[PDB]
């Protein structure tokens, strides 16, 4: 399921953000709890930036989000997406 | 008793007018302060406690144009439950990654729990520097 980037496949982690997203959760503390997972999974210095306070021209959608996070792992010399 | 803000009351006060960096005062000073329009909406009616009264707030946000507009699309399905919403990492402290509802006197002092003039939303880096 979750311990890090690499065991998840590239749908699997669009699954995650989408969930995220839109908040389909059954409380707070469930939401908050996803979006620290996302995270750590992720690596990214921006954190909960990513899905909720994207950069200008960023496409902060679900595969928005995957896209860049793929994007930079791939540039910052991190494993990607199982498979 | 166990704790004030579990015991019902109504919601009073006026609150104040705010603009399009509401969310941006938060993280500044005392707070930014619950806003006229929020309190228009909540003004009279009774809470089971204040954990009720802080979702109201936020669903009250989430159907609000101006307030709501940016908060991207991921908080404003937050809110549209009647969760907090995130707010920038900067001002995330710990596993505290959501706007808080501070009083400004607090409860434990005799500030009262549901009068919004003496509510405050706050970032958790500012709420903990506020103490
Ligand atoms: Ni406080």
């Amino acid at each position: 399921l979750k311990a890090s980037i690499s065991d998840y496949t590239e749908a699997e982690f669009l699954q995650l953000v989408t969930t995220i997203c839109n908040a389909d959760t059954s409380s707070e503390e469930e939401l908050v709890k996803l979006v620290t997972h996302f995270e750590e999974m992720t690596e990214h210095p921006s954190g909960s930036d990513l899905i909720y306070y994207p950069k200008e021209g960023d496409d902060d959608s679900p595969s928005g989000i995957v896209n860049t996070v793929q994007q930079w792992r791939a540039a910052n010399g991190k494993s990607g997406f199982k498979q | 008793m166990e704790s004030k803000r579990n015991k019902p009351g109504k919601a009073t006060g006026k609150g104040k007018p705010v603009g399009d960096k509401w969310l941006d005062d938060a993280g500044k000073d005392s707070g930014a302060p619950i806003p006229d329009r929020i309190a228009d909406k909540l003004r009279d009616k009774e809470f089971k406690s204040f954990d009720d009264f802080r979702k109201a707030v936020w669903e009250e946000v989430s159907k609000d144009p101006e307030l709501s507009k940016n908060l991207n699309p991921s908080n404003k399905s937050s809110v549209s439950k009647g969760y907090s919403p995130f707010t920038p990492k900067n001002q995330q402290v710990g596993g505290r990654k959501v706007y808080e509802l501070h009083h400004d006197k607090p409860i434990s002092q005799g500030g009262e729990v549901y009068d919004m003039d003496n509510i405050r939303v706050t970032t958790p880096k500012r709420h903990i520097d506020i103490h």
